[PDB]
């Protein structure tokens, strides 16, 4: 057989890449890290550097603040005994104050209190850390894609813990932090608002996300049909196109009737993803503020 | 009818049958032997689909509905109205999906270029076997397939879950969502890199890649690369899809029981099982 | 409703949105053409887009798309019916000629230079301080051809330095010349290296270098185009 190109079969390594500089501050920058023979079968093999910043260490410190707030709750629940912390792991569950308190936050701590001190603090780690993809994209001079891409997931995420809680009245509308218990609030969900498979939001948000699937596939394997032209490097061939671009267009035009650019089809694709969370969003927003049941809500449309 | 360049590729040849009998275009349209299997299999199947829904006694799109047979009839025929014309329709898709498989093949040998996407969609079409085929064989009727139709399905979706519970304990089933959801997380960023170096800040010059291991090195100390990240989506989501067919074929034929009490292995492991405290003690 | 409003909202915002998904993947090989050339009569619903121009980075000038569309090359086909959509056959040796699966785009003849302006692709000899870290070092294995014949063998790998990639196999011929051929289409074993696509008697007609210590993209796409073609068209030699 012929040789696909999912994995390597020559590695190659030179002096540590230590990247374009710009106007980064490359003071922050960190040192080069091993290299990864293992990942190198795949992807890069350099490990590193990264850039630290300010930025970088509030999101990383509040991030890890977060996460064990969190964590110790877990061993209170545990009864401080390692091995019921194994045994009861997913069980375990940070849950927001009860109703009675609404938007307040005078909650106990073992009453909800905690969680407020988590989801503080994975409120600044995320938002910092958006202003870290943006910031390090400014430095290069590129495009804020990313950023604004990213937004579209934020967007989701700040809809469930904050803005649809608050618009209830009360923060026991949130997301409890926990395994098992963040896929029951999500079933038990659905079933409050009368199925959410009626949720023309949800149903959209589907389709994006089924598709996302589906273009990556899609993407994905043209490239490395064509990878054997250099199809892989992209901003060339938009830049100048070579018969790789060509073939590709092609190929699809030959199957389905229609097909992108090199440029083009990479906006195909970073609006079918943004388009998942930020329908999403949606979806979810107007669950219980405006629609009490979509199963109502679709025999009527209002 | 052809793009600028579009003329020196068309040339006769890398037909799988039939010569150059079908070796020929309709339009920006490759037809080839599978291109007229395709047709003929469509044609068939969307003319099933209208006569049951005479026989349902309605033209509109949210309510027409074509069912699969009772379980009475276990894995045996069905009369038309009874569950027949669905078991013909579903030989059509079937006949459908893999032709218009087979037509990639031969649109790939005649550019010259790898099998990626013929292969890559196949893991599509093995997904609906499962839920129409190997499920309902192993399960042992027809029956368990879900209906072809716009809400029924999502009907059969709900009911099919629910019966084993929250379906969200199925094991597989979490490993096939975080491939779901991993996947589009990457097809985002992946998108925006190349769009972001393509198109700076203004009046800048395009970045380069340079820029984009660069790019996210600065952001998470690491980047996958330009050969990876096409191999990781191709990748990420077959693994979804793969996933997702073997969540359903244990569903109802190993496991049949709720889905959340299979946890209880882990749980009762005798080194922990019996120590009090905690959720479970 | 607001509910209402929202959905009805938004089936209009992705309805506009396709539209300028679609526009924007109008920038290449657009307008279309009949099979002599002349612009076809239907164009679909979608305008042009309006051009947009790209700054290329190292002072190599700016691109701009949609823009005036020429192969730039001689295309070697001869049409085999009387009416549209039928295959054009070649009117020579289509591995010769470039056409098919053989074709190769009129791309710059540059270099595809690194973010420092430095040739992105290098023999691995002038390329100071890369190795073959993993797997088999194909260089000085003989390189056997679809006809089961040695061809060559490879007397250096051509590397991707930014990425660290191997790109290409560069190969001693029988007459001391060498060409290049891409990683992608080789498959390097134990003891050899074996060419799927071109029998022993094809590595000749492969498409040679005017330098000796870099590619540009021009070649490249005559080079990967060539050896891209065997595989339909040396399919009389390859056995197996
Ligand atoms: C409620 C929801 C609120 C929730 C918040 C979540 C928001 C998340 C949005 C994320 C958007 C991702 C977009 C990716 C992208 O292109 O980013 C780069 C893009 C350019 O980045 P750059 O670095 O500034 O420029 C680099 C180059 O110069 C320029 O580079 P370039 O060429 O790549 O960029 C050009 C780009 C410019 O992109 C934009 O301008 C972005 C537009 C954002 C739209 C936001 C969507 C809101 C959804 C509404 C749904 C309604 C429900 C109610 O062109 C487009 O993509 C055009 C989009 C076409 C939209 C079609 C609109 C149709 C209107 C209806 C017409 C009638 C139809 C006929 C029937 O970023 C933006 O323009 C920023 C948008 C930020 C707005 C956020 C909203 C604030 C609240
Ligand atoms: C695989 C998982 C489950 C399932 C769970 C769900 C859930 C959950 C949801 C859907 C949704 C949808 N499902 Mg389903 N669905 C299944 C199997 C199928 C089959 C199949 C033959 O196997 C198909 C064709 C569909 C098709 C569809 C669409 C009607 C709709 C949007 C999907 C999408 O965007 O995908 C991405 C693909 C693309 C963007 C490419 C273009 C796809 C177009 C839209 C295909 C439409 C075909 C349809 C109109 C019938 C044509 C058949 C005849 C030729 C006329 N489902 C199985 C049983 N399906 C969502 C919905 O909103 O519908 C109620 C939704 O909420
Ligand atoms: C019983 C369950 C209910 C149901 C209830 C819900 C509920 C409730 C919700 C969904 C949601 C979704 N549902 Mg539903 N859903 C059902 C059945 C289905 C079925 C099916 C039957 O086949 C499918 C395919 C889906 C699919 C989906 C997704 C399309 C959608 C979420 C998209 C997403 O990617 O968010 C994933 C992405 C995020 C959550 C964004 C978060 C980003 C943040 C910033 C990440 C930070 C990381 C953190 C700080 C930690 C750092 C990481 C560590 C360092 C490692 N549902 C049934 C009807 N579904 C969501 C939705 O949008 O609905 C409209 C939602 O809220
Ligand atoms: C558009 C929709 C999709 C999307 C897009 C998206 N997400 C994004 C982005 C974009 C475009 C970014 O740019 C940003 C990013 O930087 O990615 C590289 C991000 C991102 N999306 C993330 C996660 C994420 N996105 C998700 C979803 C999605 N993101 C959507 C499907 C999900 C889910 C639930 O599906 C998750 C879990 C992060 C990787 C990253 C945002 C990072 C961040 O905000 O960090 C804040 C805080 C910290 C620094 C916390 C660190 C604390 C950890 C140390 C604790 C855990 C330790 C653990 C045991 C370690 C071991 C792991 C082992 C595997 C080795
Ligand atoms: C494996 C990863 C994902 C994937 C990949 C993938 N899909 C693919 C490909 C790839 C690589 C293609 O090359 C091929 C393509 O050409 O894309 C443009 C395809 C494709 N994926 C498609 C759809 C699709 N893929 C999906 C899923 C996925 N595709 C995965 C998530 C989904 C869903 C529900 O998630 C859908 C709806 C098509 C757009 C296209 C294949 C087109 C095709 O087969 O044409 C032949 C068939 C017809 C013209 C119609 C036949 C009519 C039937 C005879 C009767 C109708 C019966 C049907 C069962 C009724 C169902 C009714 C519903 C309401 C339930
Ligand atoms: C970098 O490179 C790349 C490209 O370009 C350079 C590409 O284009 C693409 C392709 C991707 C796109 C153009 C983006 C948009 C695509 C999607 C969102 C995917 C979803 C697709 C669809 C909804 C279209 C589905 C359409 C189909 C299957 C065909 C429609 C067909 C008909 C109406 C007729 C079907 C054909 C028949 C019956 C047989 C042939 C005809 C005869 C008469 C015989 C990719 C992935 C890519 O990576
Ligand atoms: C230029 O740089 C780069 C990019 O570009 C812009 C990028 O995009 C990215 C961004 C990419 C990523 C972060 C992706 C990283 C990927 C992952 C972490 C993996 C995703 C997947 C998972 C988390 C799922 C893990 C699942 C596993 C390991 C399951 C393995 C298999 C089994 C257990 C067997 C299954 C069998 C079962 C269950 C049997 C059941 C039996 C009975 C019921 C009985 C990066 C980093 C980058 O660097
Ligand atoms: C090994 O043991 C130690 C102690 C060392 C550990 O560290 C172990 C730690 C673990 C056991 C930790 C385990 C952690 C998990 C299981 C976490 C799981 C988290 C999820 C499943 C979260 C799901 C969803 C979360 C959502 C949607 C959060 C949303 C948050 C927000 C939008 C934030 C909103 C802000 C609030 C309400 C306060 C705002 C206040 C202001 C003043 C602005
Ligand atoms: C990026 C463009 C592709 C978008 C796909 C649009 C078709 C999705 C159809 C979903 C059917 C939905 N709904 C609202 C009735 O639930
Ligand atoms: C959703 C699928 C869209 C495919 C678009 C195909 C464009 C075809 C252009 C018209 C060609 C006409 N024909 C077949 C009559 O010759
Ligand atoms: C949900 C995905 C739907 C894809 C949108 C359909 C776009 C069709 C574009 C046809 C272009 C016609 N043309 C110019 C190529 O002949
Ligand atoms: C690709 C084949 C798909 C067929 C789907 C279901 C067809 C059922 C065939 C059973 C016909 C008769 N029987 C019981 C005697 O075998
Ligand atoms: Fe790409």
């Amino acid at each position: 057989a012929e040789y696909q190109n999912i994995f390597s079969q020559v590695q190659v390594r030179g002096p540590a890449d230590l990247g374009m500089t710009e106007d980064v501050n490359l003071a922050n920058r960190s040192g080069v890290g091993p290299f990864s023979t293992l990942l190198g079968w795949f992807g890069d093999a350099q490990l590193g550097p990264i850039y630290l910043g300010s930025l970088g260490v509030l999101s990383l410190f509040s991030g890890l603040m977060w996460f064990f707030t969190i964590g110790i709750w877990f061993w209170y629940q545990a009864g401080w005994n390692p091995a019921v912390f194994l045994r009861d792991l997913f069980f375990f569950s940070l849950e927001p104050p009860a109703p009675e308190y609404g938007l307040s936050f005078a909650a106990p701590l073992k009453e909800g209190g905690l969680w407020l001190i988590a989801s503080f603090f994975m409120f600044v780690a995320v938002w910092s850390w958006w202003g870290r993809t943006y910031l390090r994209a400014q430095a290069l001079g590129m495009g804020k894609h990313t950023a604004w891409a990213f937004l579209s997931a934020i967007w989701l995420w700040m809809v469930l813990g904050f803005i649809r809680p608050i618009l209830m009245g009360s923060w026991s509308e949130a997301v409890p932090y926990g395994i098992f218990s963040h896929l029951d609030w999500t079933n038990n969900f659905s079933l409050v608002h009368g199925n959410l498979f009626y949720n023309p939001f949800h149903g959209l948000s589907i389709a994006f996300l089924y598709g996302s699937a589906l273009l990556f596939a899609m993407h994905g394997a043209t490239i490395l049909a064509v990878s054997r032209f250099g199809g892989e490097r992209e901003l060339e061939q938009i830049a100048d196109r070579g018969t790789a671009a060509e073939r590709a267009a092609l190929f699809w035009r030959w199957t389905m009737g229609f097909n992108a650019t090199m440029e083009g089809i990479h906006r195909w694709a970073i609006w079918m993803a943004v388009l998942v969370t930020l329908t999403g969003g949606i979806g979810i927003l107007l669950s219980g503020t405006v629609v009490d049941n979509w199963y109502v809500w679709g025999q009527n449309h209002g | 009818a052809l793009l600028s360049f579009e003329r020196k590729y068309r040339v006769p040849g890398g037909t799988l049958v039939g010569g150059n009998l079908f070796d020929f275009w309709v339009g920006p349209f490759y037809v080839g032997f599978f291109g007229v299997a395709t047709f003929f299999f469509a044609a068939l199947g969307i003319i099933l689909i209208a006569w049951s829904a005479v026989l349902q006694g309605t033209w509109n799109p949210q309510l027409i509905s074509v069912y699969p047979p009772a379980l009475e009839y276990g894995l045996g025929g069905a009369p038309l109205a009874k569950g027949g014309l669905w078991q013909i329709i579903t030989i059509c898709a079937t006949g459908a999906f893999v032709s218009w498989a087979l037509r990639e093949v031969e649109i790939c040998r005649k550019l010259g270029i790898g099998y990626h996407i013929p292969f890559a969609f196949a893991f599509a079409i093995l997904a609906y076997l499962t839920l129409v085929l190997f499920r309902p064989v192993m399960m042992g009727a027809w029956g368990y397939a879900f209906p072809y139709g716009i809400w029924t399905h999502l009907d059969w979706v709900s009911n099919t879950g629910y019966t084993y519970g929250n379906f969200h304990y199925n094991p597989a089933h979490m490993i096939a969502i975080s491939f779901f959801f991993t996947n589009a997380l990457a097809l985002a960023l992946h998108g925006a890199l190349v769009l972001s170096a393509a198109n700076p800040e203004k009046g800048k010059e395009m970045r380069t890649p340079d820029h984009q291991d660069t790019f996210f090195r600065d952001l998470v100390g690491y980047s996958i690369g330009t050969l990876g990240i096409h191999r990781l989506g191709l990748l990420l989501s077959l693994s979804a899809v793969f996933f997702s067919a073997l969540c359903m074929i244990i569903t109802g034929t190993i496991w049949f029981d709720q889905w959340v009490d299979w946890w209880q292995w882990w749980v009762k492991l005798p080194w922990w099982a019996n120590i009090p405290g905690g959720i479970n003690g | 409703d607001l509910a209402s409003l929202a959905i009805y909202s938004f089936w209009i915002f992705l309805a506009g949105l396709i539209y300028y998904l679609q526009t924007e993947n109008m920038r290449e090989g657009y307008p279309l053409e009949n099979e002599d050339g002349t612009p076809a009569a239907n164009q679909g619903p979608f305008p042009l887009p309006k051009p947009k121009t790209f700054i290329l980075p190292h002072g190599r000038g700016t691109l701009t798309v949609p823009g005036p569309e020429s192969e730039d090359r001689p295309i070697a086909l001869a049409r085999t019916a009387v009416s549209e959509g039928f295959p054009h056959a070649p009117t020579g040796d289509p591995m010769k000629d470039g056409v098919g699966p053989a074709s190769w785009v009129a791309r710059r003849d540059l270099p595809e230079l690194d973010g420092h302006g430095h040739n992105k692709i290098k023999p691995m000899k002038a390329a100071a301080g890369f190795h073959v870290s993993a797997g088999k070092n194909p260089i000085g294995l003989p390189v056997r051809g679809c006809d089961l014949e040695i061809a060559g063998k490879v007397v250096d790998i051509w590397v991707d330095i930014p990425e660290q990639m191997a790109r290409f196999l560069e190969v001693e011929l029988k007459d001391g010349s060498t060409r290049l051929l891409p990683m992608q289409m080789v498959k390097v074993q134990s003891n050899r290296v074996h060419v799927n696509a071109l029998s022993s008697d094809l590595f000749a007609g492969i498409p040679t270098i005017k330098s000796p210590t870099e590619v540009t993209l021009l070649e490249e796409d005559k080079i990967c185009g060539y050896v891209a073609g065997g595989l339909m068209y040396a399919a009389p030699k390859r056995k197996s």
